[PDB]
């Protein structure tokens, strides 16, 4: 008996539609009253989950829940174990908090042996991808332990600099994304790359525009960058560090394939039975789900699943299920993981929206069609970024995705985390 | 249903010696993690101690490194806290969870304990 | 019952900066008025700011009207005055009521705050 | 001058729960030691119970292991004694010193307190 | 007719600190002595603090010798008592006459006022 990935086989799950709702959410983020509220904020959240150990970081803004202020940036990792039936939980067993809170942003994290790497950017001016013309580019990975000891010093908390950088023609690099993958003793993570707009080689012809009359040629060229007239054009990768030479900190920045080419967004990759599984966000032209497995894992050569079912809402520039050419830089962070690879069957927690960001839905689609959906809430709290992920408890596949609702008693976007169990007998 | 029940009490002088406790009930106690966090009006969550299932690692938090040392009571379901040498920035309601100060807890707050360090 | 918990501070320098808190409970906050009334030993009322429920109107007097703005913060029931630029007449004790000075007042003034400014 | 007032009666039936208390003036309490001492017509001194400043170090006598437990008071001074299931052995008049059992003492004795166990 | 209207706290954590008070109407209270006397049920008169007319004056009993001080209010009817680190001895009605103990007297005693220290 164990908390473990999605390995071997797990148990005959439901493989029809069905209008019964069959998913029992259960929350486990109970948190404790806070009778005499201000005005705080959390957000930039992070969830990964591997062989039992999960990790959380926030950023706590009071004020605005946008344009505000650091105080304290809890990054933390724990163990997943059992509540004592059948329920798994997620608990905490070492907590790192930095000193100064406005300086890290954008963290990654990463399994190990026995030990989970955060790596994060570090910044003195602000969002990075918001004024990346000034950045210098120092990125700074945190090694925390799942399991401390008494007076290590050198077991609980270690910091190191990533001094090499191996950009080959990008002019920066930063890990954007939840968290990557290990293979052996190799650590990769998900990132974004910085590149040159007038150093770009990108024929205007190759645009999906033939069915996109309400579109121009240049919308491809001009949806690459934040803005039409920016410095950089964004570009999803993955970081590569090697800890068995522990020679120097390398990074290794590898550019992601040319196929359905979108701009920088947050990039999640993760091993489900067996081969690894990548997710890129839709923060550009297309506003479908970017599903896929990888079969070559350094130039991120992915088979992309062209669902047309699961999409994530935005402004009315480009809405929801809008597959043309379109110049915007909006959306929002809905990710899926994959429960089944001989039917292809992922689930995860979308929004259920044409121009609005409310009514957290959780659902299952296989490709094209949604097996089961189930509400984690009410159909008027709002939600920006969702995170999720499954495995297994012992028999069986179970998924916890940290949701950012706004709760009543609160009047804070809290990310509550429920439990979703998937179902071995449907109607 | 996981029912926790806090004791101890409030109202001391400054740089006294209180001796909270913190007694549950369900889940099994000879394997699990204790941990007490505390909170004042106006501010949010701020833990204190933490030990394992075997007592073998006990944290603490950089404002009380050496205030108080967490025990544990495998034997019969208790968790005592001897806070020892307390200012008047420790007036907090104390509780108990199983995690360490995170955003978790996953058991309803029953009614917590109140510590009260003035005059 | 209505409770008025007064809170702040004192003993400041001529000059400086002190913010005086006024929380309460009962009546229903989201619309009312608030006023912070002051009285030095030997005089009698003395108002110095007012707001509305809405924020939309803001009176001060003649002698404090650029030294602090008070503010409202209806989510949270307090009552906010951020002194600036005091000077040693403005050593008394302050109150909140739901009067701007009038003779008037609805319920019992239960503590107050004392603020010196002196030396 | 040190003044030490014993109180607390006897004239208890065999098995009974009485508490015997003594307090002081001079001396910081604060920081200091307190202990029971009691004598039989007969014999010579028989500690009891014992204790430290901070209340970390609690002292017993093979005879009364069990019956009693003593405290601190470090905010009132005092010496609390809460005895339980005595014996009639127990007959003696009982003395508050700074002395665990010695042959020392640094206050005259002033007044003592006798406690009968019988019938 | 002279009216003793005698007020303060009670029913407070042994050690604390209380204050009580009595106005009074009627005699010019200009020139005149007050006293406070207590009495515990069981016992009789306990005389505590006295104040002269001019304040010049102030004596105290032999066990509240240091635990209170007795003010004077000459400017508006009344009479203080900041009690303050009292024992479970002091759980007595207070009450306040012109006589420091004596048997004296010349006006019926009103309400009084019990202070409750216990627990
Ligand atoms: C994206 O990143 C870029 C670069 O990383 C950011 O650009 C940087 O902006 C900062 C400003 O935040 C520049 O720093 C200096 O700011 C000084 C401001 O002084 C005060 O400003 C506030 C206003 O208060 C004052 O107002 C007036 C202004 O004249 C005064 O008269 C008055 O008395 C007040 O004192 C204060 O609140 C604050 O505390 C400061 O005290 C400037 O004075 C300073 O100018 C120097 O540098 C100039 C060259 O840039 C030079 O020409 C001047 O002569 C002088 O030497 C400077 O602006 C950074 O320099 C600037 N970086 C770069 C590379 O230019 C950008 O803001 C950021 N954007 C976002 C959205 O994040
Ligand atoms: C970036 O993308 C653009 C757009 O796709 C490319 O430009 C196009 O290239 C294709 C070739 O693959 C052009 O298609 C045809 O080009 C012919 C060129 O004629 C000469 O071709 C070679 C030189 O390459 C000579 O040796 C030869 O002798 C010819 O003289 C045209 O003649 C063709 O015309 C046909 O179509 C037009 C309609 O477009 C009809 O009106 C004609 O009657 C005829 O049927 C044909 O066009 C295409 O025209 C190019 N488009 C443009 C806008 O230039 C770039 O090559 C590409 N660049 C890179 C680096 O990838
Ligand atoms: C991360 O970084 C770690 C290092 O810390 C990398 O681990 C290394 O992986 C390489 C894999 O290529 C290991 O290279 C191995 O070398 C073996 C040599 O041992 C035997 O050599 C003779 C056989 O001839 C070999 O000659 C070359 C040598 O490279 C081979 O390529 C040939 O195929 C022949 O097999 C024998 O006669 C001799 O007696 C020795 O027994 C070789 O046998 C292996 O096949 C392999 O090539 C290297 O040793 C590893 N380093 C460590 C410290 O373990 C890891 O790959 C990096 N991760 C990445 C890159 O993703
Ligand atoms: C949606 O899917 C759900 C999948 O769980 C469906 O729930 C199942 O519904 C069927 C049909 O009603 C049940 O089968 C029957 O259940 C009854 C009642 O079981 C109870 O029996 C005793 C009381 O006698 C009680 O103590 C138990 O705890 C059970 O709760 C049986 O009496 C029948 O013999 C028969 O088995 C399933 O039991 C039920 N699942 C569970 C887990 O209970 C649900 O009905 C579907 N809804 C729709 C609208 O289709
Ligand atoms: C959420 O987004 C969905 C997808 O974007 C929305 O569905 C779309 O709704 C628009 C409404 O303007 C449709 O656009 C037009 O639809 C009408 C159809 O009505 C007429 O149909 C025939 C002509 O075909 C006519 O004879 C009838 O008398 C009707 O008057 C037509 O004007 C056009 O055909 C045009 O398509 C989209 O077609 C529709 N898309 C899909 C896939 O259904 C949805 O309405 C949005 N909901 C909210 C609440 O915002």
């Amino acid at each position: 008996e164990g908390v473990s990935n999605l390995v071997g086989l797990p148990n005959n799950i439901c493989l029809q539609k069905t209008s019964n709702q069959i998913l029992k959410p259960k929350l486990i983020s109970y948190t404790l009253p806070v009778v005499g509220q201000s005005g705080t904020c959390i957000t930039d959240p992070l969830l990964a989950m591997d062989e039992g150990y999960f990790a959380y970081s926030h950023l706590e803004k009071i004020g605005s829940c946008s344009r505000g202020v650091s105080k304290q940036r809890i990054i933390g990792v724990g163990e997943v174990l059992d509540r004592g039936d059948e329920v798994p939980s997620l608990f905490m067993t070492n907590v790192w908090t930095p000193s100064n809170p406005n300086t890290v942003y954008h963290c990654s994290a990463v399994y190990n042996n026995e030990f989970y790497y955060v790596l994060c950017a570090v910044s003195v001016v602000g969002d990075p991808i918001l004024n990346s013309t000034y950045w210098s580019g120092s990125l700074m990975m945190t090694r925390l332990a799942v399991k401390p000891k008494n007076n290590g010093e050198s077991y609980n908390q270690h910091q190191f600099a990533l001094r090499n950088i191996e950009k080959g023609k990008y002019d920066k690099v930063m890990p954007y994304g939840p968290s990557g993958i290990k293979q052996g003793d190799t650590l990769y993570f998900p990132a974004v790359g910085f590149l040159v707009r007038t150093e770009f080689t990108y024929n205007d012809s190759n645009c999906p525009i033939a069915e996109c009359q309400y579109s121009k040629p240049e919308n491809c060229r001009l949806s690459m960058g934040i803005r039409p007239n920016s410095h950089y054009i964004l570009r999803s990768g993955l970081l590569k560090y090697n800890l068995s030479d522990e020679e120097n900190s390398k990074i290794v920045f590898i550019e992601i394939s040319d196929q359905r080419l979108s701009i920088g967004s947050p990039s999640k990759i993760y091993d489900s039975l067996g081969q690894p599984v990548f997710y890129q966000a839709s923060f550009s032209w297309d506003t479908m789900i970017k599903f896929g497995d990888v079969q070559t894992v350094n130039p991120l050569v992915v088979n992309w699943r062209d669902n047309t079912v699961i999409s994530r809402p935005g402004q009315s520039q480009c809405p929801r299920f809008n597959k043309c050419p379109e110049v915007c830089w909006e959306g929002v962070y809905n990710d899926a993981f994959l429960i089944d690879r001989i039917n292809w069957i992922s689930a995860g927690v979308f929004l259920d929206s044409n121009q609005t960001a409310e009514n957290p839905v959780f659902t299952v689609f296989k490709d094209n069609e949604v097996l089961y959906r189930a509400q984690l809430a009410s159909e008027d709290t709002n939600a920006q970024k969702t995170i999720t992920n499954c495995f297994l408890l012992k028999n069986k596949i179970w998924c916890i995705s940290l949701v950012e609702i706004y709760d009543t008693g609160d009047n804070v976007i809290r990310p509550k985390l429920f439990a979703v169990k998937i179902p071995e007998q449907c109607t | 249903e996981v029912q926790l029940v806090e004791s101890g009490g409030g109202l001391v002088q400054p740089g006294g010696s209180l001796r909270l406790s913190c007694a549950a009930s369900g889940f099994t106690f000879s394997s699990y993690a204790m941990s007490w966090v505390r909170q004042a009006p106006g501010k949010g969550l701020e833990w204190v101690s933490y030990i394992s299932s075997s007592s073998s690692y006990t944290n603490y938090a950089d404002s009380v490194k050496g205030r108080f040392t967490i025990s544990r009571d495998n034997s019969k379901n208790t968790l005592y806290l001897q806070m020892n040498s307390l200012r008047a920035e420790d007036t907090a309601s104390y509780y108990c969870a199983r995690g360490l100060a995170g955003v978790w807890g996953i058991d309803v707050w029953g009614q917590g304990t109140l510590v009260t360090v003035s005059s």
